[PDB]
């Protein structure tokens, strides 16, 4: 979701704003059929020119550039790499859903899972020049990666919990503040809670990306 | 400049700024979603859960 | 515009392309500075780095000495072909050229006091030699080395003109990958069996960012090894489970491996990098042997001693092995 | 940046250890200077240990092997002769820097071990 | 993979204010040649689509099989849709194979979200 | 200052471009010299390897003698025109070039003798072919062949000036796998149908290092090998285990072969 | 190095095994003395074994095989005549050697194989 | 090694047998009594694009097909001069202009057709 503005400048190589000065043309510019351009994975927006006067050892240069807008199109990766990450994202939540004593469907679909996020992980850094830091994509797939991760751990801990165990208008403030009394081996409602409670802080992650990406960024 | 990146950030202190602003808001929305758990767990566990979750948002932002 | 005219004609006019500024004599010093226009690649695969700059060179010719035109006269660049200029190359150069677009990119300007100015704006790959042992966790030297190829240190002498400041543009440069941290200028004389030879060095210290790989690399296959961790809480009847389990962490860390070193450059030789997913890859193989000693002492032929002794051995080792890895290479 | 120690000093084996940026430096040689008499070129290696080069004088009686391990150049003696007697040095040249038999070339010098025979 | 359908020769005068400037073109239209894509890529996808469907007709109370046989056929999608990537030009451009591929993957997921629902329904609570 | 200029224009007066030294005498015996610099890019898919070098031709023609000044003159680019030189080339090159920035990296060289050098700062592409069939155990021998391309050897007879010095700079090449055993020098003379043509030969002994290839392809198959065995001690009656893991042992076996040959 | 030998000396089918470095030295070729009369080429055929090359005294004649299961190179001598009587040696060339007609390119040699009938 | 055999009495059919890859532009050739070979058309290796002499434009069509018989001669408003032998022939790839009968190698048997 990222715009750029290309340059392209010009200058005498040798002669100084003293020697040789150049100007722009009213409308200088042409910009022929823009649909007759070969701009794919970009959309022109438009351009504008500038001029300025560089300081280099040499002396004082006039220099010239046109800038071009462009404004990337999420087409190919809305296909490619949120909906797959979502989807699978979504799958991990069937986990919840299946019985508890389908010990092996549920670690089967848990890893599976996680193996497909780590698929699909490999094709999201093919266009970018390997930056160090972190874009929006990778950051969905690393966030999409840590969900899928939580629910297997959730459903491991599940497991290892159900089958291998058997003063002031106020109060204390120890036990007015920390609820400590009837707290829990509660654990076996986990899943109760995870069908719930996965599923909408995913949503409200999801949406907190795409408004601090698309209005804001 | 972006959060993202970690070496365009003037100095540390802004580094620890953003990170704890960062947890801030994670403790918020962690209780936001806890707002939907309350058709199983009892109000008053789930209460006591966003008072501390706020007030560990709070101690961050401050 | 006459007089200018006949000055240029009367300077170029009986001169002669073929001896240095006072031949017989002492060496001509040759003063040169560089601006960086952009790094733009940097190879391990073949282990070098391309360079755009706009070289320039100067030097005093008093056979270019002209009097009463209060200016610097800018001449044509073709006038270069009609004048002496230095036979200064790269050595560690593998392919370069000038570019010559709309016309040649060069600079030829005469100072009334003799002193000719020399530009370039030269793209070369310049070979750099790397020492990928502690990849990614590696700091490079790359470097460019400036030489005469003729004549010696008793004709020619090179020098950085601005000591220091010659070399300008290298704070600009945005590098994808490295970071550059230093540049150095150094000045020597090479001695060889012909003669001592001048000699310029400009020398760049690139760090390479762990941004990408600590995204990509250590990130999954730490927690591929944590699921290997949950294959262990298993019970120990459950085979199906904790059989596919480990064995498609083994498969999902052999599929991290094989894409990750599609993706990065191929470089023949152990490096760190590999140390780190080999440790991991054999953590996780440890895990499913660990399963198979289980199955086969107890259920093949309730405490299960063996799980709870892995259960607190496997983390610490693998957090003693990754302290061990992160304080050896950094 | 590298700093050499030498070691050592019939059947004699001096070790060269370096420390620092070898990697800067990765032209290891041996040199021996005479009481009273020029420093003089002896034998040079390479990085990868597999490129020995040694002066006429002092060939069929010598041998240079290299370990990146522990970083060190190994200088094997045989039968000597009453000449051999010299103060023997170990440097270092980096790449792109001239000549192996020149020992101005050479930036980093070691503290130099006597032997008499 | 291409054929030349038909060819075109155009000869014209293009206006512009300096002045008529004389111009001709030689036009090709090319159609590509399907087989290396309906064999080759179309065809085991539907094939793995048609595999997801195996699963109605298992039991409903063969939990391992039925989830592995979907999440399975979720991987085998998912690996075809990521190293044809690489094997078709490298254009970022919703295509149509794109589509196709995106709506098999729909399906397969669909398959394993509705064993999702029978399992939770007629198995469990 | 304008003695030798005219000094090199009388040199240049008279000179015969298109005639050898001693059209009807003895052969002109030519030394050659070369410093290499790298031998970077040694590529086993197109079998070829990338050389740079400084290569010198010694050569003594009486027709350029000058006597009355002692300097030896750097007389360079009007001369790599206006002088013969021989026609030298490498025979089993691919591409080749003479570094052109800044200048024109050639040197002639006079003497008041007659003696001449010739330097050039040359990069080549020679082919080399391999024997993989012990991959990636293998050892290759490269070569680099120089050779007349029309003279023969009654003409001009090649030889490696200074014996085995002539070839310098073998311990400044740092290939990435593999590492310079041994280097040769050879002069022979190869017999055409149009007579005896003299040939230089230079030779590498290349060994490939091993250590990437047992970290990352032998024994993490080895590893796999092994957790396939596992499944004997599983017990008989488990049947989705013992299946599940041995299917998934092929699956990743496959996966590694396969990946491995995608980079090879 | 590459140690050739030869062996089988109507039809008399010759057997010519080499031993060593093979792949430096490709091409291999059969050469005949006569008495009095001195070496000529028979034949040469490549490392691949698919090319072939006769003189023409020879040609329709015999047959040059490659099998490198001993490194063997056999002749399959067929329509044999009196005239046709000679010690005959296989050898072998290197890569870049020149033609094949000449015995002077040729490097290893074999000790000969006499035939008469 | 390519053998053309043609027949016909109407579409005219030609099978073409052998090393047919190599000649992958064929076509046909007419010729009346006391006449010289004329072109009459031509099909290349795709199928796609053909050629047809201006004498026999918008009458008679050249069609292309896989297997053996890859080439057909469809016959539109026949004419009293077009009483003739007409020839199959194929062409190498790297071979001259097609009007020209001597490109041609591997000629067939003609087949007489008399209106
Ligand atoms: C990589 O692979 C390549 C192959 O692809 C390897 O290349 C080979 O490397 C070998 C070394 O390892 C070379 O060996 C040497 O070859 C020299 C070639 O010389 C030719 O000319 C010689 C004479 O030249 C001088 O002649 C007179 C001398 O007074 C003067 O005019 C000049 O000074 C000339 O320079 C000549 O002697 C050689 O041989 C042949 O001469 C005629 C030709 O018809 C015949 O008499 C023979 O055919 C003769 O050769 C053979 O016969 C003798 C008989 O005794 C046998 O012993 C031989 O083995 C052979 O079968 C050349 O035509 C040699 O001069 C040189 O000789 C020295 O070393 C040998 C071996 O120890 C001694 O026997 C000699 O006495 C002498 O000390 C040596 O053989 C190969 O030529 C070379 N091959 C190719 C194709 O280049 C490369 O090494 C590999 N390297 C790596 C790093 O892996
Ligand atoms: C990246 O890695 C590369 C790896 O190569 C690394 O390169 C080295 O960088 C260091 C600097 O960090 C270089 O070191 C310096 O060398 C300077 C030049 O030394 C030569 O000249 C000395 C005489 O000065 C004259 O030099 C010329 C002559 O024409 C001219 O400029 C002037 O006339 C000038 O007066 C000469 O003495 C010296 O000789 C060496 O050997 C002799 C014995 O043979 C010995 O007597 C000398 O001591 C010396 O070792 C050489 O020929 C040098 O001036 C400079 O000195 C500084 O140090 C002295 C103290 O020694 C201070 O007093 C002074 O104020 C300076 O601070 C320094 O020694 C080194 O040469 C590079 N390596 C190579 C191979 O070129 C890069 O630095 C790395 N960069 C980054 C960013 O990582
Ligand atoms: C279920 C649980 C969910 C939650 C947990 C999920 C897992 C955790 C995820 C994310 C946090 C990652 C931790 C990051 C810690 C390391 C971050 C770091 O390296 O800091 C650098 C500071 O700069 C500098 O001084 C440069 C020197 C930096 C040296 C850093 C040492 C490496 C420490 C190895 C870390 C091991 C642990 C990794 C586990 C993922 C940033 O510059 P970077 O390097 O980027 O590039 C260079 C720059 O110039 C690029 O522009
Ligand atoms: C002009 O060119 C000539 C020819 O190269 C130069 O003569 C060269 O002079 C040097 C110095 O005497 C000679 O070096 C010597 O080599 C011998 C043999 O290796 C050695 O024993 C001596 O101790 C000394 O180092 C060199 O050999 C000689 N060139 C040749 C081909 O013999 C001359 O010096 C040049 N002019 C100037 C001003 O340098
Ligand atoms: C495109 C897909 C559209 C599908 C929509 C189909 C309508 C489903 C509406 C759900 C309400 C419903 O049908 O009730 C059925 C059962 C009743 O449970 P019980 O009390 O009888 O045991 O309880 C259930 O609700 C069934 C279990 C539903 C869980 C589905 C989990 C998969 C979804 C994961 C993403 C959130
Ligand atoms: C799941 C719940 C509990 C927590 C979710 C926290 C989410 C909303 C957090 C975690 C990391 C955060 C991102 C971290 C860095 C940046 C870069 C900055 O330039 C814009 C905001 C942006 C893009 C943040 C948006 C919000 C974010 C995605
Ligand atoms: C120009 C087209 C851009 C791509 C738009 C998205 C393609 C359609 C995606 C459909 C997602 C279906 C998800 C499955 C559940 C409804
Ligand atoms: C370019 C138009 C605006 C952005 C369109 C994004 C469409 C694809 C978003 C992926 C689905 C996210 C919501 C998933 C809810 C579970
Ligand atoms: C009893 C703790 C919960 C166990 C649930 C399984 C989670 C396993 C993940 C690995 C955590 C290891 C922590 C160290 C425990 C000694
Ligand atoms: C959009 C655009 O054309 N902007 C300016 C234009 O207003 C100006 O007249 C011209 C001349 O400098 O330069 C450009
Ligand atoms: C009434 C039984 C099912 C309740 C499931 C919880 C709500 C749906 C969450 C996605
Ligand atoms: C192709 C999908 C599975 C087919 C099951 C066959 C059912 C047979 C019904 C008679
Ligand atoms: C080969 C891996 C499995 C070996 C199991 C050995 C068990 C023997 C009893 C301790
Ligand atoms: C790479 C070595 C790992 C060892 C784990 C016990
Ligand atoms: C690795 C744990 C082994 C425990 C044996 C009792």
């Amino acid at each position: 979701m990222d715009e750029h503005s290309c340059p392209l400048e010009f200058s005498s190589y040798g002669y100084p704003r003293e020697e040789i000065v150049y100007q722009w043309k009213r409308s200088s510019v042409e910009v022929g059929d823009t649909r007759s351009w070969r701009l794919y994975q970009f959309s022109f927006v438009g351009l504008r020119n500038t001029t300025e006067v560089v300081k280099t050892t040499s002396g004082d240069y006039v220099v010239m550039s046109v800038y071009f807008d462009l404004s990337r199109r999420m087409g190919y990766f809305t296909i490619q790499t949120y909906i797959p990450c979502t989807l699978i994202v979504v799958l991990s939540w069937v986990s919840f859903w299946i019985n508890k004593d389908a010990v092996p469907a549920r670690t089967s679909l848990g890893i599976t899972t996680v193996l497909t996020m780590t698929t699909l992980s490999t094709i999201a850094r093919k266009s970018l020049p390997k930056v160090s830091y972190v874009t929006a994509m990778d950051l969905f797939v690393s966030v999409c990666f840590i969900f899928v991760f939580s629910a297997l751990v959730e459903y491991g801990t599940l497991h290892y919990f159900v089958s291998n165990r058997k003063c002031l208008d106020g109060k204390d403030c120890a036990s007015f503040f920390c609820c400590f009394e009837d707290c829990h081996i509660r654990i076996a409602k986990m899943d109760s809670y995870a069908r719930i409670f996965f599923p909408t802080a995913f949503c409200l992650f999801n949406l907190v990306y795409w408004v601090s990406y698309l209005y804001l960024g | 400049g972006s959060f993202t990146d970690f070496s365009t950030i003037p100095s540390s202190a802004f580094k620890a700024a953003a990170f704890f602003v960062l947890l801030s808001m994670v403790l918020i929305l962690g209780c936001i979603t806890c707002f939907s758990l309350f058709f199983f767990c009892n109000t008053a566990t789930v209460y006591k859960i966003c008072a501390w979750m706020q007030l560990l948002a709070a101690l961050c932002l401050v | 515009m006459s007089f200018v005219k006949e000055t240029v004609d009367k300077l170029l006019k009986g001169y002669d392309i073929r001896l240095r500024p006072d031949f017989g004599g002492p060496p001509v010093c040759v003063g040169m500075n560089i601006d960086i226009a952009s790094i733009d690649m940097v190879s391990e695969v073949n282990m070098d780095y391309t360079l755009t700059m706009y070289f320039q060179q100067y030097w005093r010719d008093k056979r270019l000495a002209y009097s009463g035109i209060p200016l610097n006269l800018t001449l044509d660049n073709r006038v270069a072909d009609q004048l002496w200029v230095p036979d200064t190359y790269f050595l560690n150069d593998k392919k370069s050229f000038v570019h010559g677009v709309t016309v040649k990119n060069r600079m030829i300007r005469l100072h009334p006091d003799g002193t000719v100015l020399y530009g370039l704006r030269i793209t070369t790959t310049a070979a750099c030699m790397m020492d990928l042992r502690r990849y990614p966790l590696d700091e490079q030297n790359c470097t460019l080395e400036i030489e005469s190829y003729g004549y010696t240190t008793d004709d020619i002498e090179f020098y950085w003109r601005g000591g220091d400041k010659a070399v300008t543009g290298v704070e600009r440069i945005e590098l994808p990958q490295f970071s550059i941290v230093e540049h150095r200028l150094v000045s020597r004389n090479v001695v060889f069996a012909t003669g001592a030879y001048p000699r310029l060095s400009l020398s760049f210290r690139l760090k390479r960012n762990i941004g990408y790989f600590i995204l990509q690399t250590y990130m999954p296959s730490i927690l591929i090894t944590i699921l290997s961790w949950v294959s262990f809480w298993i019970n120990y009847d459950a085979s199906a489970a904790r059989v596919a389990l480990g064995i498609t962490t083994v498969l999902t860390m052999t599929t991290i491996n094989t894409h990750l070193r599609e993706t990065l450059p191929k470089i023949p030789y152990v490096k760190a990098i590999d140390m780190y997913l080999m440790g991991c890859f054999v953590f996780v193989f440890l895990a499913l042997l660990e399963y198979a000693f289980v199955n086969y002492i107890f259920f093949g032929r309730d405490v299960n001693a063996i799980d709870r002794w892995s259960r607190i051995v496997f983390p610490f080792t693998f957090s003693l092995f990754n302290l061990v890895y992160w304080l050896y290479y950094v | 940046q590298v700093q050499l120690v030498e070691s050592g000093g019939g059947s004699l084996r001096l070790s060269c250890a370096a420390s620092g940026h070898t990697f800067n430096y990765p032209i290891m040689g041996w040199f021996r200077q005479a009481p009273g008499k020029e420093r003089e070129f002896v034998g040079a290696i390479s990085w990868s240990g597999g490129s020995t080069s040694y002066a006429d004088s002092v060939k069929d009686r010598f041998t240079i092997s290299r370990d990146n391990a522990k970083n060190t150049v190994y200088l094997e003696m045989n039968n000597l002769k009453p000449e051999d007697t010299a103060v023997y040095y170990c440097a270092a040249k980096g790449r792109y820097s001239g000549g192996l038999y020149y020992p101005t070339n050479y930036d980093y010098w070691g503290q130099g071990t006597q032997v008499t025979v």
